[PDB]
């Protein structure tokens, strides 16, 4: 059971900037009859399958670009990229076909640093759908923002909640390096209407001050 | 050309059995390297299974025993047909092809298939509320409106969601869906669009739960 | 007045494959007429052109006992067989080459050589197993690293087997690896291994051109 270890386990540098991700495995990829390293490099963007884009550790398939280069033999491998794109932003892995179990790498997640973008705020208030079932999801929105490090508040009549909000992060976009938030504040129905003015703040780099966006019926 | 159609997957409860079908075309299935290539939810990638030359199989010792591998050539299909599946086992399984030259050193995963998702739980099925996520004033910073749909409630994953049966897809993001402490899943897919095109267009989220066979086509409108 | 291998492979031919009883070598020919995974048992046969073109054309060419069975090997098991190689229904192996196994549980540390009296060029050859996994290399060497070392005035290299489990080939998970040099007259070659040795079992004299 060959392991192949790889690192870091998280590289993000400027665009345009210089990346290397580096594989070393737990035996000698190479062959005593020739001189060919049976190690292959995978690209994972999100929600799709795995991309092969280099195998025999340094040659590369059709139709991936020059900026991606494998090196190394034996036991020691690298992945680089020389000018970091923006659809650049994928998961990395490195994996062995030489002897079988076939094993890949950890992963190595690569993000773009770019300049400090603010996010747009928006709240919905629930549907009147939701409602006459007896549940009340408030979303709040955060479109474009960088870095992915945002902190999401909800206040119901200025009282900071906490055990009944939930949200998720989409994964870096691989056009403009961005990232989105949506927090969803499970409430029931009696405990909405009960209450009046709903509002989700925001503290992020970008902001200069805690920006809050709020509607009041309910 | 070289494509990888997967289908067999699904909702199976604990101990039971399932068949996993890879239809291809572009190269003989016969005459490539077919392997098996899970992913669990967020976690790295792990080979499975592989089937090549004269129908012989090797198998990952997590798996053995409990899965079987075969082709069908007159199909040009991979299956893998497991049994007793265990929790551990919930993943995207993926179809690989390595090109099978002299077949005495191995080969890559060349070309793979879109994936396919195995839960293993013993919930059951049960279908999503889709909710309109109407835009207002409250939702209009500037020059742009943004709306969306709340998917809840359902199990298990995934669902698929498309805007005007998929002409819609500068600026939409869709989540990942998040668990809460009932057991079933909820997202919300939105989409930013110019906020003059409201009163214009029409807009319709398609959200698609296969393991319920449900088909819900909500329309967003401002409030 | 050419050589017929027939169905043989070169490969097949020197290595002394059961497949290729029938042929018996005569004194010369001027070039050799083949049908090319001669290889009985599957591996990959170093410097295979180059072998080919030194026995393209030959003369006193001779087949000789090198290494004898019974007696070379002390403390070691020789009748190693496998089912790659069958001969009428019934496991086999190389004609001109040994397969070297444990004898009572044991795999002692391995030395030979041999001098070139034959006045001649000796064609000498040998193979490195490759098993499949840790645990038949252990059940057949009784070592988990083991070296090979091939020296002689003209030729020093020393092999490290690897364990890798490669495709089925011959229905066979592992390989053997085939190596040959040229021993001048008056030259000695000498062997040095602790496992994963296919040592010679006969070896050819010949007189090149
Ligand atoms: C193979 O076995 C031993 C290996 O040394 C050779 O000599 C024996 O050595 C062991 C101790 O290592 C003792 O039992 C005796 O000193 C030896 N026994 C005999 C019967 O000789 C032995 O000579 C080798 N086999 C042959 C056929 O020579």
């Amino acid at each position: 059971d060959i392991v192949m270890t790889q690192s870091p386990d998280s590289l993000a540098v400027s665009l345009g900037e210089r990346a290397t991700i580096n594989c070393k495995s737990s035996q000698s990829l190479l062959y005593s009859s020739r001189n060919k390293n049976y190690l292959a490099w995978y690209q994972q963007k999100p929600g799709q399958p795995p991309k092969l884009l280099i195998y025999w550790a340094s040659t590369r398939e059709s139709g991936v670009p020059d900026r991606l280069s494998g090196s190394g033999s034996g036991t020691d491998f690298t992945l680089t990229i020389s000018s970091l794109q923006a659809e650049d932003v994928a998961v990395y892995y490195c994996q062995q076909y030489y002897s079988i179990p076939l094993t890949f790498g950890g992963g190595t997640k690569v993000e773009i640093k770019r300049t400090v973008a603010a996010p747009s705020v928006f709240i919905f208030p629930p549907s009147d759908e939701q409602l006459k079932s007896g549940t009340a999801s408030v979303v709040c929105l955060l479109n474009n923002f960088y870095p992915r490090e945002a902190k999401v508040q909800w206040k119901v009549d200025n009282a900071l909640q906490s055990g009944n909000s939930q949200e998720s992060v989409t994964e870096q976009d691989s056009k403009d390096s961005t990232y989105s938030l949506s927090s969803t504040l499970t409430l029931s129905k009696a405990d909405y209407e009960k209450h009046k003015v709903y509002a989700c703040e925001v503290t992020h780099q970008g902001l200069s001050s805690p920006v809050t966006k709020s509607f009041n019926r309910g | 050309e070289v494509q990888l159609v997967e289908s067999g997957g699904g909702l199976v409860q604990p101990g039971g059995s399932l068949r996993l079908s890879c239809a291809a075309s572009g190269f003989t299935v016969s005459r490539n390297y077919m392997s098996w290539v899970r992913q669990a939810p967020g976690k790295g990638l792990e080979w499975v299974s592989i089937i090549y030359s004269g129908d012989d199989t090797y198998y990952a010792d997590s798996v053995k025993g409990r899965f079987t591998i075969s082709r069908d050539n007159s199909k040009n299909t991979l299956y893998l047909e497991m049994n007793s599946l265990r929790a551990e086992d919930t993943a995207v399984y993926y179809c690989a092809r390595g090109e099978m030259g002299d077949g005495y050193y191995w080969a890559p995963f060349d070309y793979w298939g879109q994936g396919t998702l195995v839960t293993v739980s013993g919930a059951s099925t049960k279908g999503p509320s889709v909710f309109p996520l109407a835009p207002s004033s409250k939702s209009t910073s500037g020059g742009t409106a943004a709306l969306g749909c709340l998917v809840k409630d359902y199990f298990p994953e995934p669902v698929t969601v498309s805007w005007n049966s998929g002409a819609l897809t500068s600026g939409v993001h869709t989540f990942p869906a998040v668990l809460q402490s009932s057991g079933l899943y909820s997202l919300s897919s939105v989409v930013t669009v110019p906020s003059s095109s409201l009163g214009t267009q029409t807009y319709i989220c398609n959200v698609n739960h296969k393991p319920s066979n449900t088909k819900v086509d909500k329309r967003v409108e401002p409030k | 007045a050419p050589l017929q291998l027939g169905n043989c492979s070169v490969a097949g031919w020197i290595l002394g494959n059961p497949e290729c009883e029938s042929l018996i070598s005569k004194e010369s020919w001027s070039y050799i007429v083949e049908t090319p995974n001669g290889t009985c048992y599957p591996g990959y046969f170093a410097d295979y052109e180059e072998l080919r073109e030194q026995l393209s054309s030959v003369s006193s060419f001779e087949r000789f006992e090198i290494f004898p069975k019974e007696s070379s090997w002390p403390n070691h098991t020789v009748t190693g067989v496998t089912a790659s190689c069958s001969h009428n229904g019934k496991s086999s192996f190389y004609r001109n080459l040994l397969w070297l196994t444990e004898k009572n549980g044991l795999y002692p540390n391995l030395s030979n050589s041999y001098v070139n009296n034959k006045e001649k060029e000796v064609l000498v050859l040998w193979g490195v197993h490759h098993p499949s996994n840790i645990r038949d290399q252990r059940a057949i060497y009784h070592t988990e690293n083991a070296y090979v070392s091939v020296v002689s005035s003209h030729y020093s290299r020393r092999f490290t087997p690897e364990i890798a489990k490669r495709p089925k080939v011959r229905g066979q998970e592992g390989r053997i690896n085939y190596y040959w040099t040229l021993l001048e007259p008056g030259d000695t070659i000498i062997f040095e291994a602790n496992g994963n040795l296919i040592a010679p079992w006969y070896a050819f004299a010949l007189s090149r051109g």
